[PDB]
């Protein structure tokens, strides 16, 4: 609040949340480009499922206008 | 010999173990009934990864099969020839064959009458320094079965291709081109 | 880059973001003369704003959508932001909490204790102050000799 | 003076004696040193 | 012998390299005055053999005798990985170090009957086969021994402080100086400390 | 504290104790106590006999070449740029068999030091030996042959090999500064002294 | 005669040993149990080296070769002839024949005879001894060669007779000082 009244808003503390943005990567949103689990292409995970599920769910996780999943920031 | 120099060696390994040189920092065999416990299952561990080490070493040892490439048919395939069949057949007469034999173990170390026949255990001033040579050889393989599956999961390779590859360039193709520590 | 956001060095919205701010001030700037007193504050703040962004550019800290320099708190690209900094509070904040024990502990054994937590011994806090600088390496001496603990 | 200095080490005079140093230490560094996000 | 004459040299320091100093009070527990006579030790002969590795290169390069690089720019070069060699170092000295550490703990430790007659001497003085000549009335050796060791301690220090600051060889930063050392000091330079 | 009645070298001074007038050439000289310790005096001692003697022979290998090439008999050069690239053999080698030679003759002087009769006799032809001098730095024998006995000689050694390495020291310094020979420098200086000190040099 | 002149003999090494010259300055023979294995060790370098100096000379004066330069095939080749197998086929029958005939040697003697001695040169009397010098110091003199094989090609040079003759045409010119000191 302090940086962002004396007009300084670069000088705001934002901590990205690494954490949920890996997990939502081991998941399959491609957003962060972590490449990991079900974001990685070259995975067993992901060729263990590709052909079951995955297809319908990848798709909806990257859909951003629903709610699964949302993008994370500060 | 016990396995740091210096250190004094604790209470409740009393060395009539065979392999005792003294390694329980963790303190995990305090209590005797648990003690018990791990002596038995440290002695099985060594029993099936020798026989493991041993197996997987003879497939890609003389031919051009290998452990990790091994399960690929899922028709199976014993020295070059064909199979009695699939996956079900295998499961069923595996679970009952060993959840059987296995079941019946009504805990023990040296239980001898069929699985001595040859008859080594006998002469009790010998018996010893064979359990000894059994465990140390039972480590040694538990360790390497573990070096086995760890340079598979960094390369792609295969046991002996791996050494064939260290050989031909050791100070360039050794553990530090990989991951375990960057 | 790292989740995808841009690097302040380069990012547009961060450069659109000096832009604005700097063009705030230059529309009042215009309000006085350039002798005069604010003038030399307008012009002052400006080029320490303008510097403030050049700084954050050559320390390369990773800039989002928003044009705003996001943090990393993990392992090495940006060290510095909190890896660095989290040690130096552990330090000084450890610092201050064993000045603090060896002071109240100290004090304990002078038949009343109370009298040193209001009128505090100075020259006593001062040698003990100097004393807590080289605290970790007191503090690990003390968890092993075993006096830490109750 | 004896009195007059266990005075000025009572705990509100020392505090404040020892706050408007570590504050100053704190606007000073940032005087010299301006806006800080890293070191 | 003391380290600042007037200053009351801490109780805890009844003359066992000891001119008196420890104001922070470090080793006041005896515990730790023991392990950190030994840090110390160690730090001085790494340090020694260090530096010789540092000026004696770095001295003779200006002779002409060898033409060595500057110590910052002798990492990078093509034989092994370094990898490989940090590896093989880290496996070779972490065996040597653990045989220096149960020493440190219960001295005798490296003698037992089953290789061992690098059983010991007194603690922090190894000896025997780490003496060959053997020298053993003058153990003068054993003062110098930290002398030479602190001083070479700081000398490391300032090489890493003074490219730090002037990115320059100290065999160069010691000419410089005495070429014109009124002009080029510690307080000519980048930062004043 | 101190001998009264023995050489000193501001007369009216202190010798300081340690030094008895017992070793060859005391005339009690120590301002900065360096023969303290009676361990580190003998190593000292000792140390002076060497370093005298190779001074003594160097500086008659220095000036006599330039003595006789002057007078012009033959091979005549410069005392530093003699060493450059004329010789048998190569730089390396010439070496080798010096640092051989000597490793070997030195351990056996040095075991003399260590235990006064340890080494008095030849290992091959083992009824040669030199006689039980019982003095290390002064073995005698062979080493004797014209067999000259006196505490008057022990002292002529010690003052001509002070003066000597001097002179070395002086070579070092005058051809480091002047760029010649040392009887070129003596020449010069010879020709016009007063104009030629080391601070009309300096 | 000990090893130098004026130096007293350790308390450790009784002279009734083979070759005893009063040499342990890093006093490693102080105790006897660890003095016991290292007389034994002494005398199988000392052996080895022997055979091991007279075989890698034998392969330049006479057998057409190099003791550096023989491994280049890996078709091996025995004083001309072909030998059979490679590698592998020797790993093996080189591994099974020492461990084998080495294992054998523990389960502590330094000069067993029976085999070994067939002719019977050490036997009765005064002759044994005076052979067990003989024995240790064509010993030492032979694990010191070696290193000199090694040391003089190791790094520099080129082959241990011709190195010879390399000192013979230019003794004054080519010794250790061109690529020992610099
Ligand atoms: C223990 C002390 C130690 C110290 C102080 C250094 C210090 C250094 N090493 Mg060295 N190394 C050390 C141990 C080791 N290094 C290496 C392997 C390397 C490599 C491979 C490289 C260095 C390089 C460097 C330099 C990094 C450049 C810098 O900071 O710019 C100020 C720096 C002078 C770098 C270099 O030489 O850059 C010029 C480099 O790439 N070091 C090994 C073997 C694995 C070491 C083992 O102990
Ligand atoms: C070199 C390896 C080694 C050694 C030295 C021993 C030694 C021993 N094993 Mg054997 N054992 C081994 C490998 C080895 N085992 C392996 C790989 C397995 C798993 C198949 C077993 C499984 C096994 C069983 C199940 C039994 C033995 C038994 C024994 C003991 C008596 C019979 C004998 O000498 O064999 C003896 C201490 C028998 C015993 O103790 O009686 C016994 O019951 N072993
Ligand atoms: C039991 C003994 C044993 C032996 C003799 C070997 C031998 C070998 N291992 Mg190792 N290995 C072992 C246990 C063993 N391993 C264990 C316990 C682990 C677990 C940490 C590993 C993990 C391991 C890795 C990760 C790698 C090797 C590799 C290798 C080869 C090259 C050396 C190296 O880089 O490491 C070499 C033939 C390297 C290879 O395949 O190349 C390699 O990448 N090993
Ligand atoms: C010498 C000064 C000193 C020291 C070394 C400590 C040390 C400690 N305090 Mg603190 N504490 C202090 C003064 C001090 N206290 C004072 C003056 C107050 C009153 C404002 C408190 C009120 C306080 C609370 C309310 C709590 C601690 C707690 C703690 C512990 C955890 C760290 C923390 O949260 O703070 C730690 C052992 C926490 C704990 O017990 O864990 C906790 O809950 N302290
Ligand atoms: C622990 C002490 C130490 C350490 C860590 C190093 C480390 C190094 N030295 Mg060495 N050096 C040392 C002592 C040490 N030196 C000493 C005591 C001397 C003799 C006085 C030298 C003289 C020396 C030379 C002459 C050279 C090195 C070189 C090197 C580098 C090459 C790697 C190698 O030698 O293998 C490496 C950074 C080589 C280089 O520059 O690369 C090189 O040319 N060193
Ligand atoms: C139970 C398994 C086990 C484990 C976990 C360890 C672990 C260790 N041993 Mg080993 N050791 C073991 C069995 C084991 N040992 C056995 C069975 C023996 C007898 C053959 C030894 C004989 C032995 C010796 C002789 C030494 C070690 C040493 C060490 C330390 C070496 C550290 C290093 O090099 O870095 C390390 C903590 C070294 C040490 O640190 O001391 C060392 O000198 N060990
Ligand atoms: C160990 C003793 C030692 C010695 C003999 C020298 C000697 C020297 N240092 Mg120094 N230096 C040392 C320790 C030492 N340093 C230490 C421990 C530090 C760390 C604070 C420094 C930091 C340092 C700096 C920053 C500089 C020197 C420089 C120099 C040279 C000029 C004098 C000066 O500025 O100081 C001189 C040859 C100056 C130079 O190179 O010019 C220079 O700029 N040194
Ligand atoms: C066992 C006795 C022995 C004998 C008779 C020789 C004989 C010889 N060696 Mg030597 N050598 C020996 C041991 C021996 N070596 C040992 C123990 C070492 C290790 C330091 C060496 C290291 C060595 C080197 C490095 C070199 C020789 C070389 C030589 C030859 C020239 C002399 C020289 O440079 O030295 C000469 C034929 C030189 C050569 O081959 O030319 C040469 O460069 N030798
Ligand atoms: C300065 C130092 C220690 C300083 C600590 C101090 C002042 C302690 C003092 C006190 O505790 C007392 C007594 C009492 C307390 O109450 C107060 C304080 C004041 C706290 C250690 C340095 C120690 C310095 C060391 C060990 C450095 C060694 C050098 C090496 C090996 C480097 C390697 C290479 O340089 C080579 C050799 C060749 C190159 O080419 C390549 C590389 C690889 C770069
Ligand atoms: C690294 C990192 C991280 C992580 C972390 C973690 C994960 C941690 C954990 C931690 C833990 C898990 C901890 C524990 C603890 C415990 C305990 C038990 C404690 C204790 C303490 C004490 C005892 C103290 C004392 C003292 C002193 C010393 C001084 C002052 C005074 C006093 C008294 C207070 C993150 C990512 C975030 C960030 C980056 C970096």
């Amino acid at each position: 609040d302090v940086m962002q009244a004396f007009g300084t808003p670069e000088k705001q503390i934002l901590i990205e949340p690494v954490f949920a943005q890996w997990i939502q990567a081991a998941h399959g949103k491609a957003l962060y480009g972590f490449d990991f689990l079900l974001s990685s292409k070259t995975s067993a995970a992901f060729a263990n499922g590709q052909s079951l599920w995955l297809p319908g769910w990848l798709d909806a996780i990257n859909n951003n206008q629903n709610s699964l999943f949302l993008t994370i920031g500060p | 010999g016990n396995w740091l120099p210096g250190s004094d060696a604790p209470a409740w390994l009393p060395d009539d173990l065979p392999g005792n040189y003294g390694f329980d920092p963790l303190s995990l065999g305090k209590e005797p009934a648990s003690l018990k416990r791990f002596t038995e299952s440290e002695v099985i561990h060594g029993r099936w990864a020798m026989l493991g080490v041993a197996g997987s070493l003879a497939v890609e040892l003389l031919g051009y099969g290998n452990w990790y490439d091994a399960p690929l048919w899922a028709k199976a395939t014993w020295f070059g020839i064909e199979v009695p069949f699939d996956l079900n057949a295998l499961l069923a007469f595996e679970f009952v064959a060993m959840a059987a034999a296995e079941g019946q173990r009504g805990g023990v170390v040296y239980p001898g009458g069929a699985f001595d026949p040859l008859g080594f255990a006998k002469d009790s001033s010998k018996s010893g320094e064979l359990k000894l040579k059994e465990i140390k050889n039972g480590r040694l393989a538990m360790v390497a079965f573990l070096g086995f599956v760890a340079q598979h999961a960094a390369t792609g390779k295969g046991p002996i291709a791996a050494l064939g590859e260290h050989l031909a360039n050791p100070w360039g193709a050794n553990f530090a081109t990989n991951g375990i520590s960057v | 880059d790292i989740a995808g956001l841009t690097p302040c060095s380069e990012s547009k919205a961060y450069a659109k973001l000096e832009k604005k701010e700097l063009k705030t001030l230059e529309k009042r700037l215009k309000q006085y003369e350039a002798d005069s007193a604010p003038a030399v504050a307008l012009k002052a703040t400006m080029e320490r704003t303008k510097a403030r962004f050049a700084n954050y550019a050559k320390a390369g800290l990773l800039c989002g959508n928003d044009g705003l320099p996001h943090l990393i708190a993990d392992p090495y690209g940006h060290a510095g932001e909190v890896f660095i900094p989290t040690f130096g509070f552990l330090y000084v904040a450890g610092y201050i909490g064993y000045v603090g024990r060896q002071y109240l502990i100290a004090v304990k054994g002078e038949a009343k204790p109370t009298d040193k937590e209001i009128i505090i011994d100075v020259p006593l806090a001062t040698k003990l102050a100097w004393q807590g600088a080289g605290w970790p390496l007191a503090a690990v001496q003390e968890l092993q000799r075993g006096t830490l603990l109750e | 003076m004896k009195d007059f200095t266990t005075y000025l080490s009572t705990a509100p005079v020392i505090a404040t004696i020892w706050f408007t140093f570590t504050a100053g230490l704190l606007i000073e560094i940032n005087r010299y040193f301006p806006d800080p996000l890293v070191f | 012998q003391s380290w600042l004459p007037g200053s009351q040299i801490p109780a805890h320091l009844d003359t066992p390299g000891n001119f008196g100093f420890d104001p922070l009070g470090l080793g006041k527990d005896p515990v730790a005055l023991r392990w950190y006579q030994q840090a110390e030790l160690i730090h001085c002969r790494t340090a020694m053999a260090g530096v010789a590795g540092i000026l004696i290169p770095g001295l003779l390069t200006k002779a002409g005798a060898l033409n060595v690089p500057e110590w910052y720019d002798a990492g990078k070069n093509s034989f092994a990985p370094w990898g490989s060699l940090l590896a093989v170092q880290l496996f070779l000295c972490g065996f040597v170090e653990a045989k220096r550490w149960q020493d440190i703990r219960k001295p005798g430790s490296q003698g037992e009957p089953g290789a061992s007659l690098k059983g010991t001497s007194e603690l922090g003085y190894p000896g025997g086969p780490f003496d060959p000549l053997g020298l053993s009335k003058w153990a003068d050796w054993k003062l110098k021994e930290v002398k030479n060791g602190r001083l070479a301690m700081l000398a490391f220090l300032g090489f890493v402080a003074q490219k730090y600051a002037t990115g320059a060889g100290p065999v160069d930063n010691l000419a410089a100086h005495l070429k014109d050392p009124w002009h080029v000091n510690y307080a000519t330079n980048g930062v004043s400390l | 504290k101190r001998d009264a009645a023995l050489p000193s070298w501001m007369p009216g001074a202190d010798l300081p104790g340690y030094l008895n007038g017992t070793l060859p050439g005391d005339f009690g000289f120590d301002p900065l106590y360096l023969g303290q310790d009676p361990v580190k005096l003998k190593w000292y001692a000792q140390a002076e006999l060497m370093n005298a003697r190779f001074a003594m022979l160097a500086v008659a290998g220095i000036l006599v070449p330039e003595l006789l090439s002057n007078i012009g008999f033959g091979a005549g050069v410069a005392w530093y740029d003699a060493g450059k690239f004329e010789y048998f053999a190569p730089a390396s080698s010439l070496f080798g068999v010096q640092m051989l030679l000597f490793a070997w003759v030195e351990i056996r002087r040095y075991q003399d030091f260590v235990k006064p009769g340890s080494a008095n006799q030849d290992p091959i032809f083992t009824n040669n030996k030199l006689p039980d001098g019982n003095e290390p730095g002064y073995p005698g024998g062979i080493f004797d042959p014209f067999g000259w006995s006196i505490k008057s000689l022990k002292l002529k050694e010690i003052k001509n090999g002070r003066l000597a390495m001097l002179a070395f020291a002086g070579f070092i310094g005058q051809a480091y500064t002047t760029g010649t020979t040392p009887l070129k420098n003596l020449s010069t200086h010879l020709a016009d002294p007063w104009s030629t000190t080391v601070w009309q040099n300096d």
